[PDB]
C-alpha cells in the first residue's frame, strides 16, 4: 500500500 | 552505509523524493489515527503557508501545506509525507490538529537529486532520463547513500535493493545523462568510474550519444 493504489 | 528508502515521486527536473523505511511504521500508525480522528471530526480556513489535511485521489486524507490558493475551487498543496503536489477545491481541505502535527512526526518525504550526473538541458534528452527512473524506482524500495550537499537539495547514490546496481551509474551507462565532475578527492574512484561508463556509452553510441559526439 505504500504505492497508494497508484 | 547504504539506508533503506521508499521512493515516492520522481520530478520533470530528474529530482526524487523518498521515505526513510526506517519509520515507514511510523507514518502508518500516524495516518492510522489521523484518520479515525477524521472520521469522528468530519471537516479550516486555508491559508498560505498554513498546514492542512488534504484528501488525496485515493479517497484518503494526507498532511499536507498549503503552497498558493488561487481560488476557492484552486488550492494548491504539496503532500507533505510523499512529495506529491495537487490543486484541490476547499471540499477536500480540513485542519491538520496538533496531534499530527510535524512535531509529532516529521514530513517524511524528502527530496534529493543523483551525485555526479549533469540533468540533460535538451527538453527531450531530459525526458527520456525521467522515464528510465520513474520505470525502473518510482513505487520502489531502494538503498539511498548521501554523497554530498549543494546550494539546493542533497545529491544521492541510489542503489536497486536486489542487483544493487548503482541507478544514476545505470543512466550513465545507458548515454541518458552526462557525467557532473566533482573536485573532492574522495569522489575521484566514483567519479573516474562514471566516466569510464561514459566514455563506453559514448562508444556504444547509446542514447545521448546516439549519432556520436
Amino acid at each position: 500500500g505504500r504505492a497508494r493504489g497508484q | 552505509s547504504y539506508k533503506p528508502v521508499f521512493v515516492t515521486e520522481i520530478t520533470d527536473d530528474l529530482h526524487f523524493y523518498v521515505q526513510d523505511v526506517e519509520t515507514g511504521t511510523q507514518l502508518e500508525k500516524l495516518m492510522e489515527n489521523m484518520r479515525n480522528d477524521i472520521a469522528s471530526h468530519p471537516p479550516y480556513a486555508p491559508r498560505r503557508g498554513e498546514f492542512c489535511i488534504a484528501k488525496f485521489v485515493d479517497g484518503e486524507w494526507y498532511r499536507a501545506r498549503v503552497e498558493k490558493v488561487e481560488s476557492p475551487a484552486k488550492i494548491h498543496v504539496f503532500y507533505i509525507d510523499y512529495g506529491n503536489r495537487e490543486v484541490l477545491p476547499s471540499t477536500r481541505l480540513g485542519t491538520l490538529s496538533p496531534a499530527f502535527s510535524t512535531r509529532v512526526l516529521p514530513a517524511q518525504a524528502t527530496e534529493y537529486a543523483f551525485a555526479f550526473i549533469q540533468v540533460p538541458q535538451d527538453d527531450d534528452a531530459r525526458t527520456d532520463a525521467v522515464d528510465s527512473v520513474v520505470r525502473d524506482i518510482q513505487n520502489t524500495q531502494c538503498l539511498l547513500n548521501v554523497e554530498h550537499l549543494s546550494a539546493g537539495c542533497p545529491h544521492v547514490t541510489l542503489q536497486f535493493a536486489d542487483s544493487k546496481g548503482d541507478v544514476g551509474l545505470g543512466l550513465v551507462k545507458e548515454g541518458l545523462v552526462m557525467v557532473e565532475v566533482r573536485k573532492e578527492k574522495q569522489f575521484q574512484k566514483v567519479i573516474t568510474e562514471y566516466l569510464n561508463a561514459q566514455e563506453s556509452a559514448k562508444s556504444a553510441r547509446l542514447n545521448l550519444w546516439r549519432y556520436g559526439d
